């Protein structure tokens, strides 16, 4: 059991540690995400100009 | 006119708010399970089973406290003890110091393979205009050590006033909806924009996965409108349209 | 063929089964896990009956008591509520009466209530009775039936009876 | 509460047995039901567990209570260790102890304090509440318990008491509970407390370097028609936007080049020469996004495509018929990596100033006009799309904006947040926004093909009318592109008219809130111009079948050229704007897409 | 107890998170490559030309 515990334990802590990892690289490519409103506001735009 | 306002040594009697329920910090089970720490190597051994918690308040003006100490008895945490008990002291009004503060802590109620847990919490009286009636409901954080929300004891929730700002334009709103501010339209649209009022408290919400808790009082006799016994011209803010 | 519009509110204690009800009532579904209401839901739903499409505007409240304060809000002008209690618990019922009080003192004087006794399929552990509930209903003019949003028993039969005596 | 008398009461001092007989009389006088009102008596006995005080006679008043602790909420819990004590004291123990283990076997064996966790059998707040509904009823309580002896274990007697009734409980899994642990004698000690239970029941920049004016608004206007008084033209370039200001209808415009282009109204009136030469202009620079007049004021705001922003005051004289001219921009704002989108500054009455535009990330920015710097921010999100129209309600209190994704949403400006959003489900990019009296329906202007109109009523969310040039009363999609991109005017007061282009047909229509069946349109048709406009309904919508007489459009190009030559006097491209103004009679401006005015009265 | 609470825990965390990240990323980025890439161009080209 006390074996085991510490095995399974402990590892759970670096399992959840990249759940944390992936919330930060999503923040980041919402931001990228977010430019593609950017792009498309911009072909919509000159597009109604066309 | 003021409601024709009267001074603090012009009230008389005694005082009863009511006091509701709680969003945890879940270190261990809803309840009780018998308290969830890693480190239970030697914490086992401390016979460490489910439980219930209950807590006592007195009050001081810091330097003295002051007042009688005063325990809970038993509801289920299932209902996250949500108590809604209307909650008393008979402290005549001009009885009570402009600054004074509330002490309250934790403690146990149903005898456990433990012993009573602490968890503090203390705030003060007052408004910013010295009337207590300012403090008349409100919410608040805390641990097994010592926490407020609205008047910061040194643990979960431990800064006041910066932390409310759209929460902070909700407060400046509810003066308004407290006044009937009479500048903008209250009809059924803003009845339903009340509905997405609702809407904004879950927000507060997640942010509350912290330690917070929800605190109320209001009057019997209506209408009436007082002050302090002392004068100063916090009064020469007002307004109109 | 004509419509008539009202809007229509949900009170009563906490977990007794009101988003339960209006979602089987609007969706035909019902849900064992369905979450506590925050604040306030909208829902919208028709009956058809005398040639009238008659549609609800519905306000499904938190039954929560520490939002009682938000309540007046959402009957001001609701031409009808459903109080609703647990048939499984007394006290459900003692707080439903509390709100048909608050409605008969506070809402507009032409309001039509009904009072469901809900989860009426666990009728093994009632702990209110049928004549009771009943009894109390026609004293006060309200439309009452058992129900369970579980089952479906009653559930459009209550908004048909609502439906049948708003003025149209 | 004021029963706590009970816990200092041991902190006096007496050996004398009397006192402990009058103590045993007092704790018969004293079993009571506050969770906590137990503790008091508690930690008495801790007094007494360090010095037992009434031998065997104590000894039996233990044993009383031992049977009963047998029962046990979590809140007896506490007291098992105190009661360790008393064994803890030496009385040889364990015959003793084995009397009392055989009168509360719950399970089989223990040892000292500590080790007295091990023996558990199950306390149950759950029955107990059960029982305390059940507060209500005793005896045939008391006629059960001997049948349980049977029903449980022996078969000695049976029992026929359905005279009380009560039977959902039994009836229900709470009939289980009796067999597994409940039992008689806890139940009499708490029926006799029970029995106890029983017994117990504004112009701060405005005024710096800018001129004022007060605003004009014109008579009941479906009573004329229109015949056309006027033509000229900005530029043969686009027009970048049209503004009229409420002093002497002077007239705003500006090429799609920066180059601005404004005229004198009652000059026109007098001199007729104004179509022919610009009366004022001034250099931009660069390309201008937007323009808004300053509400009350005579000063323009405007705003150009490398994200810069300036107020010019007017220097003019005021000679009828001969104003000076010179251009002035009397204060600047910041160009940005961020470009802009356009604007309309507001002037609140009994309240402030501020202008709001929207930046090229989409977000409103609010300024206060007065400070010319920020006071609000409210972001649109990517998922809307762009801004298609925007429009406030008459106190400004409510924002109402169409998107680029054919969704409506609005802000409050008093709580300053975006409330909500809908989107009608042909889900089209919005062409324009506006209010009427009934300010509580609102009009959208395309969204779907073959409709004119989707007037719905803000706190319902819903079309509570839909108007169609479509021949089938429901919205068939016989829309060219053209019947979808239309200007629009509305008036919330002024008799209630509303003057509507039809870019299908590239023409002027009306329609009077006073009567849809009365409604001549304002301008003609080559062919048939009648219109017999009535609504019918089919249930969801007061669809309105507007009967032009052979009106001669549908989905494909069935007519061999139907293009400029097809018009009321004064050939064009699509009206762009259109607006009415009344320096003296009221009369109407149709600027058209291309750099071209033609004028009405 | 603590082979439940874990296994509850851990289980949910993982398996919704999982099946979240690996569509709402799958999605996200898509988009872009299918069409930030794409009809950017396609409509750049009947804007400068056209
Ligand atoms: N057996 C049974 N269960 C029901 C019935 N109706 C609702 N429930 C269940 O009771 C619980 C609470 O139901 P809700 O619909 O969320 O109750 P509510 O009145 O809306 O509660 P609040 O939003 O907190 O005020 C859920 O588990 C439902 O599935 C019913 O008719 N029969
Ligand atoms: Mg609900």
């Amino acid at each position: 059991v006390e074996k085991n515990r510490k095995i399974v334990a402990e590892n759970l802590e670096k399992v959840q540690a990249e759940a944390e990892r992936l919330d930060q690289e999503e923040a980041q490519y919402q931001r990228e995400y977010s430019e593609f409103k950017r792009q498309q506001l911009e072909l919509d735009d000159e597009l109604k100009s066309v | 006119e003021k409601f024709h306002y009267i001074y603090s040594c012009d009230l008389d009697i005694n005082v009863q708010l009511k006091i509701g329920s709680l969003e945890g910090k879940r270190e261990q089970k809803s309840y009780k399970a018998v308290l969830e720490d890693p480190m239970l190597k030697f914490s086992g051994l401390y016979q460490e089973t489910c439980s219930d918690l209950y807590v006592t308040c007195q009050v001081f003006a810091e330097g003295k406290p002051l007042a009688l100490p005063v325990r809970t008895s038993y509801k289920a945490f299932s209902t996250r003890w949500n108590w809604n008990e209307w909650l008393k002291l008979p402290v005549k009004y001009p009885d009570l110091p402009r600054n004074a503060q509330v002490a309250l802590t934790i403690w146990d109620v149903y005898g456990p393979g433990k012993a009573v847990p602490v968890g503090g919490t203390t705030v003060s009286l007052f408004g910013k205009y010295g009337m207590f009636r300012q403090g008349m409901h409100d919410l608040k954080v805390w641990p097994n050590v010592e926490a407020d929300g609205s008047e910061p004891t040194k643990t979960p929730g431990r800064t006041s006033s910066t932390l409310s700002e759209d929460q902070m334009s909700r407060l400046a709103k509810l003066t308004k909806a407290h006044r009937q501010g009479h500048m903008v339209k209250v009809d059924w649209l803003d009845r339903l924009t009340f509905r997405e009022i609702e809407m904004i408290n879950e927000s507060e919400k997640r942010s509350s996965n912290f330690m917070y808790l929800m605190v109320e009082f209001r009057c019997v006799k209506c209408d009436d409108k007082e002050y302090g016994i002392v004068y100063y011209e916090k009064d020469g803010d007002e307004s109109s349209p | 063929n004509k419509i008539s519009q009202f809007k229509l509110v949900l009170l009563g204690e906490s977990a007794v089964g009101k988003s339960s009800l209006v979602l089987r009532f609007v969706k035909g579904q019902f849900h064992e896990f369905q979450e506590s209401t925050i604040g306030a839901a909208f829902l919208t739903q028709t009956v058809s009956l005398d040639d009238t499409t008659v549609k609800f505007e519905i306000w499904d409240t938190a039954g929560l008591e520490r939002y009682h304060s938000l309540a007046p809000m959402y009957y001001r002008g609701a031409q009808a509520a459903i109080v609703v209690y647990d048939i499984t618990n007394e006290e459900s019922f003692a707080r439903a009466k509390n709100w048909v009080k608050e409605l008969q003192r506070q809402a507009s004087p032409n309001i039509v209530i009904a009072l469901s006794g809900n989860k009426a399929d666990l009728a093994n552990k009632r702990a209110v009775d049928f004549q009771e509930a009943q009894s109390y209903a026609d004293d006060n003019s309200l439309l009452f039936m058992e129900t369970s949003a579980k089952t479906s028993m009653n559930v459009n039969e209550i908004f048909m009876a609502i439906a049948k005596k708003l003025p149209k | 509460q004021s029963s706590s008398i009970l816990k200092p009461l041991l902190q006096q001092g007496l050996s004398d047995a009397e006192e402990f007989v009058i103590v045993k009389a007092l704790y018969a006088l004293t079993c009571m039901c506050q969770l906590g009102l137990l503790q008091k008596p508690h930690v008495y006995e801790f007094a007494s567990d360090i010095a037992p005080f009434l031998c065997h006679p104590n000894l039996w008043i233990r044993y009383g209570a031992v049977g009963f602790i047998t029962v046990v909420a979590r809140q007896i819990s506490t007291a098992d260790v105190y009661c360790k004590l008393m064994p803890y004291l030496d009385p040889i123990i364990q015959i003793e102890r084995k009397l009392v283990l055989l009168s509360v076997l719950k399970e089989p064996v223990s040892r000292s304090i500590f080790d007295y966790a091990l023996r558990s059998k199950d306390i149950t707040s759950l029955f107990r509440h059960l029982h305390m509904r059940q507060k209500k009823r005793n005896g045939s309580l008391p006629d059960c318990p001997p049948p349980e002896d049977p029903a449980i274990a022996q078969l000695l007697k049976k029992l026929l008491s359905q005279g009380m009734t009560e039977e959902e409980e039994d009836k229900l899994l709470a009939l289980k509970d009796f067999m597994m642990k409940s039992n008689k004698a806890k139940a009499n000690i708490v029926d006799q407390s029970h029995l106890h239970d029983s017994s117990q029941k504004r112009i701060a920049k405005q005024m710096m370097e800018n001129a004022e004016w007060e605003s004009k608004p014109p008579p009941p206007g479906w009573r004329p028609k229109g015949l056309l008084v006027a033509h000229l033209h900005e530029h043969k370039s686009a027009v970048n936007r049209i503004r009229v200001s409420d002093e002497h209808s002077l007239f705003a415009t500006c090429s799609n080049d920066g180059t601005v282009k404004i005229w004198n109204s009652q000059k026109m009136e007098g001199k007729t020469t104004t179509t022919r030469s610009i009366l004022t202009y001034s250099r931009i620079g660069g390309r201008v996004k937007t323009l808004t007049f300053c509400q009350g004021s005579h000063y323009l705001a405007i705003a150009s495509d490398n994200g810069a922003v300036q107020l010019l005051g007017i220097e003019a004289s005021k000679l009828p018929k001969s104003p000076k001219i010179h251009p002035l921009q009397s204060r600047i704002l910041d160009q940005k990596e961020d470009g802009c989108v356009v604007d309309m500054h507001h002037f609140n009455s009994g309240a402030q100033s501020v202008l709001a535009y929207a930046t090229v990330n989409g977000s409103l920015v609010g300024w206060d006009l007065r400070s010319s710097s920020n006071a609000w921010t409210l972001k649109h999100d990517l998922k809307s799309g762009l801004i298609t129209s925007f429009a406030v309600d008459i106190h400004q209190c409510w924002l109402c904006i169409g998107t680029s994704s054919g969704t409506m949403a609005c802000w409050d400006m008093r709580f300053q947040l975006p409330i909500s959003s809908h989107c009608h489900p042909s889900r089209a990019r919005i062409r324009r926004l506006s209010m009427h009296p009934l300010y509580q329906s609102w009009v959208i202007a395309a969204v779907q093909g073959n409709n004119e109109v989707s007037m719905w009523d803000m706190e319902t969310g819903d079309r509570r009318f839909t108007l169609w040039a479509s021949s089938a009363p429901p919205l068939s999609e016989l829309q060219p592109s053209p019947h979808s991109v239309h200007g629009i005017y509305c008036s919330p007061a002024d008799g209630n008219p509303i003057l509507l282009t039809a870019g299908s047909d590239m023409k002027i229509r009306f329609w009077d809130l006073a009567y849809p069946e009365r409604s001549y349109v304002v301008a003609g048709s080559t062919s048939s111009p009648s219109v017999s406009y009535y609504r019918k309904i089919i249930e969801g919508t007061e669809v309105v079948q507007e009967i032009q007489n052979k009106q001669k459009v549908g989905p494909s190009d069935d007519t061999p050229r139907r293009g400029p030559e097809s018009l009321p006097v004064g050939h064009h491209d699509i009206i762009t704007d259109v607006a009415t103004f009344q320096t003296t009679q009221g009369f109407i401006v149709t600027a058209s897409r291309d750099g071209i005015v033609k004028v009405w009265k | 107890l603590e082979r439940q609470k874990k296994a509850l825990g851990r289980e949910v965390a993982l398996l919704h998170k999982q099946q979240i990240a690996l569509q709402d990323k799958g999605s996200a980025f898509s988009a872009e490559h299918l069409k930030l890439q794409l009809q950017k161009e396609s409509l750049n080209e009947l804007r400068k030309e056209c």
